């Protein structure tokens, strides 16, 4: 929600694509197509899985009972020691309900980003040979095959190469 | 004419919380709330005694259920609810601090303190220490006038730590039935019994009468204790009601102790124990039991917490 | 041409916080997160409630005159008073803060008769300690005597079954007479013992007859031990004197808080977070009005103020 | 400041709005305007809101005495019932007196990214027909009426209706 | 990484620019030149001093001994103590790390944005004179001397003035 | 053309994320204090080094102690050879004690004003060397007139009527025989009891066999009170009783620390422990978890790197 991308301006997401987190869909001349894009994909996962490796951790830390199920200690040291156990427990929940909400605050807001960082640079790559219709689509003014789709994907499309065209239809 | 970027979504996502929403939707998420439990004792690859019958601080004085106990050696160390300190009736003076010590004792290694004694009786017992015929706390012994009657003498036994580490050393006091069960056993007069070292000085009296008879006995021995420090020296000076060591002991290393209800397991693997089994997990938090012990996920009120692990979703 | 222009709002006033970055930037709105208000009252509404006022909490068990009207009671929320004694006749209870705090969560306590009843001595020891339109004594105990003046007390057994589902609270009571004679004098010559035992509960008493001040006018002392006794397990009490016997056993109730406070009682106000001076009504994560407030809290902090920002960076011209 | 609206681009705020939050305020042949957006004040708030319902808590979690105002406890066990809480009572500050920080940090920025989702989303909406003027406007290049404007507001404005007037400048 | 400037579509930073954060370098007729940016440098700096001045703190807070290390204190209160610090250990160790992984998530991120900030607002500038080419570069669409760079930095570059040319050099 | 674009250096430091580790940065500073110093920053100070004198002697005057029976102290350092005791016993509850006296600020005496008569008041021992048998400083060792005689039943009794709460110190005796003990104080059975308004205790001495320490076979064993302001002291006996002469009133606020290293009244810092003083701003420290002042919080972790630059792409 943070950058305006998912649940923003793009409506909604696509049940249909398998193969990736984010991706390119098209419609031209010979036909439509849908095909993942790896490197921002790649580029979110990679965050992810670096947010499980810092809290999936393990504290190496030895606790022991000071303490006694079977026979119970001095009531007086007792209700102290209840009082402290308390007290961390009171810390430590309030502790990780924090950090998971701040983690996931995040990792959303993660995800909205790379989107809308995929975005933009396929804008700064067609330079003036498209338009913003404004719901994640790219209107070209020219027509292109469906090697010049595979161009954009794996950027490659020369802008300068279909330039003069698209400018006269604009 | 056109292409179109976009994100995948699925028909069913998780709902997590947000620093700023509730239950919203994303695709994958994943739990950080450990709530399952193994209903046993994961002890692979540990050195374990599981002490069943023999109470822990049984294994410094050694009543006959701890026989096999006298000289173990431990990473991990399990007490039952049945286990028991005891023979004849009495209590351990300072016991919960005794447990703390020897549960991270890595077990226990005895020496003999070289005590010899003359004109004195030291082969006392009881029908309390059955084994064979009343016999009488393993490592310690009951100190007895010569005859019944006769005047105890005013003794003193000196012990020094000649080993790299600290000492365990115990002695007791024993308190008769009657003021005349006192007199017959150590002969009459005012008792006294002391014990000092460099950090260490303190004296008792026995207090004989009536009691109720536990194991059919109306007397009581109790049980004081301290650490002898390298290179230091225990004396004891005393005219009877003494139930004096003969082995002191020397704890071995480093062990951890717990206390259980479930069975042993030699094939699963947890370093984080409670009454009721091993916590197995790699989550930093955990539901399950706040008195677990051991290197542990973090206790916490809630059952769940989610952690998202991917995108919003939002379908068609 | 012409245009069209967004923008966001603003105040001529805003209010300062603190952010990760900076010190005292302004926003547009902004609400606090320490409470600092105190009332200074308990607030008892929908609380069954018993103020303790001259009666000290350990008073209850074993009945001075001043608990009387507390030997039997019920609460959820119990309050101590500063002028509360726990004791007619001098003395002291050994262990004393632990039961205090077994006493205030108990939810109140209910008193059952230990049936115990005795034999060729005196039963009805009493003190003008303890007055109650003449000498009395502790309501709840019985001093034990000898028959006549320098006879011998007998080497006796009391015996008591905790027969209920739930632990017994056990009270007794060792007498310090003023003299090695006044001693003699009540229970016989010689040596007194007292020893009490249970399944986890092991100890003997001599007494100490000797000089004292007088506290009250008496020079002796008697002091209370106690004891929870597990369902199913059995007392035993073996003596031959200086023994103050307990007639009746305690039985806790349920739940309860334990507060001690110098304010009055208000049941018109409702609130969970109490201390000495009064109550914490408040919703917000944080206090500053005392760190040792007991019940469900606000979490204690050392700052005054903690402002949350509830509104954008705020920008005038 | 992370999105670079609000004491951005943006001169200023407006005191005279007082009916929202983000807004538009017109300039055109008719007449001036000042009108405020619901959807984007309405999103801000429910994430402010958001905050809120997790911060203004009740803990249910009971505590009690451990210790003793009338008669104190004994002094050991006392000074360490004592450390205890001084121990607490530094966890909970720093605990608050970051949480405040960081939320505050994260409101204002959240704001910052409401305003600069609001722009963006009427530079989509204008295509070609309008500029970036560079401090929160656009000049439109075609004459546009007060129906016009409340086509844009409301999200209608079809810009193809009006692109060749425009586009010859 | 968030705003995707810095390793992002700008390829790599400049190790010869000593004097500030970020900065301008062009091309044009006369010769190449390199000179940074005060205000967003400035700015980024002012936030990173910010973080320091509320971290590099002073707790007010005084501890006493409860624990005795010549004579020992009896051991079960002892266990308790140390337990209780062993506790204190694992949250302040927890909470320490946290904060600074967090602070430089953020420290990161803010210097992103600073970047990206500065960026957007020379694109705003430019109008309609120049291209985003996509690595963080403006191609200029006409002439544009030296006295016209100096005006784009300081914020003064008027479009409409060279607009006429630089649009038709566009089509 | 023109092309804007950041900083870098060919050399960064790593720091860690929320998302990654070791990401290099331009800049980065340490959070964690791992620097001590040796010594005792004692600078401004009023500082008392207690060295042979143990902290709870300066309540009952043994020789080592002569030169600290009424000191002022912000900062109190014990060291491992003091000694509380000339005649070999203990102080009961001895820690308490020594946590109380570690924040007194220091020790101001003043005369109880006990006067005794028919019984001598001048007992002294070996023990306490100061040119010939001494005794404890702020103590008397009260005894029958001659060898055997029956010690009286006495009451002394002493109000505070200070603003501020008194230290109280008294002593039971126990001798090295049932005989020594009837000796001294007369036959018979021994009492001691003490009572104010919020303490009530009895003593028994226990006369008996023990080994010598120092030579003695006897011990003298210290007990305590805090009397508030306003509230007496009883105390009544009838021997085996070592008596206060004067009662201790704390001065105000003092830290107390145990160390084995030298003052420096030349560097400056709070935070101190056995082995000296870490002096840093930094939020937290991995020198000493047992440290004690005003402190940086102790973490496990060795170093934490705060970037304080941007994310560093080198060329
Ligand atoms: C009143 C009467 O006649 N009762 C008889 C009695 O003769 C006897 O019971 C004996 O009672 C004595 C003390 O009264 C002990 O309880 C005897 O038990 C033992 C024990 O096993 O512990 C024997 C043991 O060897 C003794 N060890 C010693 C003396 O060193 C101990 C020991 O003295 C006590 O435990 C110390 O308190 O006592 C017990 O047999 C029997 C027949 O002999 O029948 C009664 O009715
Ligand atoms: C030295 C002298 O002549 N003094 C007299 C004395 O006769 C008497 O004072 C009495 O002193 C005794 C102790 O010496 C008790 O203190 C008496 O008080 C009571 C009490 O109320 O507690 C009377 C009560 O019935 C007793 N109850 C018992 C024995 O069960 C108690 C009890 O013995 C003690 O509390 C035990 O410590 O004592 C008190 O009257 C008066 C007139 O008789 O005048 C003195 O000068
Ligand atoms: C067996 C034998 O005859 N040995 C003698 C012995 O008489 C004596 O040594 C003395 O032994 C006594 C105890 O038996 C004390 O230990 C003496 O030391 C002092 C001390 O300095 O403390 C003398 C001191 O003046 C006494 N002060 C008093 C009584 O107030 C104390 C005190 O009584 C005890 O410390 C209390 O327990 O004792 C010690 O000199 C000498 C002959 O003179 O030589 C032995 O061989
Ligand atoms: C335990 O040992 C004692 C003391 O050594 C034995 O006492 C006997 O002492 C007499 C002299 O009065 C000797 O003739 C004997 O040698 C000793 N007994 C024996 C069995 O040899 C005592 O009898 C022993 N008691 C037991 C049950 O073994
Ligand atoms: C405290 O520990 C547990 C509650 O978590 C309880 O079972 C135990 O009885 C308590 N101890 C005391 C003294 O109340
Ligand atoms: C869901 O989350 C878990 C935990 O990280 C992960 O192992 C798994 O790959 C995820 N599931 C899918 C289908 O991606
Ligand atoms: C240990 O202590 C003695 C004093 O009893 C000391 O003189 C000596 O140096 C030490 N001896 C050994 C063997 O460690
Ligand atoms: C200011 O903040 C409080 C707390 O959230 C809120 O109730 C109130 O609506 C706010 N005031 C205005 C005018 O928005
Ligand atoms: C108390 O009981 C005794 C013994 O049974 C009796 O003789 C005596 O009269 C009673 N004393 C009083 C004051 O009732
Ligand atoms: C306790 O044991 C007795 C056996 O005498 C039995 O009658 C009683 O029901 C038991 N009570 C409980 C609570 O188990
Ligand atoms: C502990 O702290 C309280 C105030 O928080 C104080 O009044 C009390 O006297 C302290 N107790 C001790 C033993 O210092
Ligand atoms: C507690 O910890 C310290 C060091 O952290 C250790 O030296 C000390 O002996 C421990 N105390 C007990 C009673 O185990
Ligand atoms: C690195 O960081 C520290 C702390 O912010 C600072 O004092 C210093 O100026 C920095 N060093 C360089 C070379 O920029
Ligand atoms: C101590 O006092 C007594 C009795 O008052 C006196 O006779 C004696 O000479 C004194 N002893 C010494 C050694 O001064
Ligand atoms: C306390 O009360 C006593 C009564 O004897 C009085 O003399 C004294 O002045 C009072 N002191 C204070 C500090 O109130």
């Amino acid at each position: 929600g943070l950058f305006g991308a998912i649940a923003g301006f793009i409506e909604n997401g696509w049940e249909g694509l398998i193969d990736g987190w984010y991706g390119f869909r098209h419609q031209n001349a010979q036909g439509e197509g849908t095909a993942a894009d790896y490197k921002s994909t790649q580029s979110a996962i990679d965050q992810i899985t670096g947010k499980l490796n810092r809290l999936i951790e393990k504290t190496n830390q030895q606790f022991e009972l000071i303490d006694n199920e079977f026979t119970e200690v001095e009531r007086q040291i007792g209700n102290v020691i209840n009082w402290t156990r308390d007290s961390m427990t009171e810390v430590w929940s309030y502790n990780a309900e924090l950090l998971v909400a701040m983690e996931n605050q995040h990792t959303i807001d993660l995800a909205d980003s790379e989107m809308n960082k995929l975005y933009e640079r396929v804008k700064r790559q067609l330079r003036e040979n498209a338009e913003e219709d404004g719901t994640g689509c790219f209107e070209i003014f020219h027509k292109c095959d469906d090697d010049c789709m595979a161009s954009i994907r794996n950027n490659t499309y020369d802008h300068s190469k279909y330039r003069e065209e698209a400018i006269q239809n604009r | 004419d056109k292409i179109c970027l976009g994100h995948h979504a699925v028909s069913n996502g998780t709902k997590v919380n947000t620093l700023t929403e509730r239950g919203v939707e994303v695709v994958n998420a994943t739990e950080t709330v450990e709530r399952t439990n193994v209903p046993r004792i994961c002890s692979k690859g540990k050195r374990t005694v599981d002490l069943g019958q023999c109470g822990l601080l049984g294994t410094i004085t050694g009543p006959p259920q701890c026989d096999q106990f006298l000289e173990f050696s431990a990473d991990l160390i399990i007490e039952r609810r049945e286990g028991s300190d005891v023979c004849y009736p009495g209590k351990f003076v300072n016991e919960e601090a005794l447990r703390q010590i020897l549960r991270e004792s890595g077990g226990i290694d005895k020496e003999t303190m070289g005590f010899t004694y003359s004109g004195i009786r030291t082969n006392g017992t009881t029908s309390a220490c059955r084994r064979s015929g009343s016999s009488f706390y393993a490592e310690m012994k009951w100190l007895l006038s010569n005859t019944d009657n006769a005047a105890f003498p005013q003794m003193t036994k000196s012990y020094k730590n000649t080993r790299k580490d600290p000492a365990l050393i115990i002695w007791g006091i024993h308190h008769s039935g009657s003021t005349t069960e006192q007199t017959k056993l150590y002969g009459s007069g005012n008792k006294l019994i002391t014990v000092g070292s460099s950090n260490y000085q303190q004296s008792f009296v026995p207090s004989p009468g009536a009691r109720p008879q536990v194991n059919g006995q109306s007397g009581r021995i109790d049980f004081h204790w301290l650490i002898l420090n390298p290179n230091d020296t225990v004396t004891f000076s005393f005219n009877g009601a003494f139930i004096a060591p003969d082995r002191a002991s020397f704890l071995r290393g480093k062990s951890m102790g717990i206390q259980s209800e479930v069975q042993v397991d030699a094939n699963c693997e947890g370093d984080c124990y409670h009454s009721g089994g091993t916590i197995i997990s790699n989550l930093p938090f955990q539901n399950i039991n706040s008195r677990a012990v051991g290197k542990c996920p973090r206790y916490v009120k809630q059952e769940s917490l989610l952690l998202a692990t991917g995108m919003k979703n939002v379908p068609e």
